Order: C-alpha cells, then structure tokens, then sequence
C-alpha cells in the first residue's frame, strides 16, 4: 500500500544473456501502484512494451529515465543498475 | 549478421516441467541464440536472436506450452 518507492523495491528477477552487452537499467511497471513486473533494459535507447491495454513505445534516456504514453493507472519506471 | 532481436512473453506457468518445454521449444527455434525465464513470478521468457519468426514462435508457445502473449519487442542495443 506504499506510494511507488524505487529504493525500497527488491531488484527485478533478471538474467544476463552472455552474447549482448549487459543492459544498464531496471525497469519496474506498477499499476495503481502495485508492482505488476519488473526487468532489464538499456539506457539511451527503445523498446515497445505492452503496458496494461496499450503498446507503448518507451523511451530511455542517459540515466534510465523512461518516457512514453502510459495508459491512466500505469507507469513503467526505470534505475540504473549499481556499477552502471 | 544483423543487429540482434530481443523478444519477452509472458506466459503462466504451472511448474518447472512447463518452463522446461517452453526453454526447449525456444532453443530449438531458428534465430534463437539464447532465452531464460525471467520476471517476479517466473513467467517471462526473454528471447534473443537474430532472424526470429515471432509470428510462428508465438503459435508454437500457445500450442505447446500455455496461452503466451508478447510483452516487449526491441533491438539490443550493440554499440
């Protein structure tokens, strides 16, 4: 029942793939802030997401910061990994 | 070859035995150079490759292993 608190969520349940470089960020998508998932991506790039109802195509930047349209109630949100 | 693909599913997943079969069904996919189970309940499967038929893939999964549905399409980011 907390409000969305980064530094109090566990880390995404993630695994490097050995052949690509290793993604900088975590991402975590809550729905009315409840977490409903959470993984890896790489900054200063883009992905499309199912978020909820919607594709979604996000956007990261330098510093894992995450932009795109979400859907009312939904928010994907991002950190750098520690050491990135 | 090209610049490689990144594809997520989210499929329920009873129990390891379907985990299993959906790790071998992927790894033996044309393209396919790695996947894991991944995600807070172990139901994403992260996808790696290079000349993936998605679209066949997806077909494969809903068959074979439980009702999967994509999560996310990118391209890894090489540079």
């Amino acid at each position: 029942k907390r409000a969305i608190d980064l530094s109090r969520e566990r880390d995404p349940n993630f695994f490097d793939h050995p052949g690509i470089p290793v993604p900088e960020c975590f991402w975590f998508m809550f729905k009315n802030n409840v977490r409903q998932d959470a993984g890896t991506c790489y900054s200063s790039w883009k992905m499309d997401m199912k978020v909820g109802p919607n594709w979604v195509h996000i956007k990261s930047d330098d510093n894992c910061n995450l932009s795109g349209d979400f859907p009312p109630g939904w928010i994907v949100l991002g950190k750098k990994r520690p050491g990135f | 070859g090209g610049e490689m693909q990144k594809i997520v599913f989210k499929i329920p997943m009873v129990d390891d035995k379907s985990r299993t079969k959906a790790m071998s069904l992927v790894a033996s996919t044309v393209g396919v150079h790695s996947v894991a189970i991944a995600g807070d309940l172990r139901d994403q499967v992260v996808v790696v490759g290079d000349g993936i038929d998605s679209i066949n893939l997806v077909s494969a999964l809903r068959k074979k292993v439980g009702p999967a549905m994509f999560l996310e399409v990118s391209q890894v980011k090489e540079d």
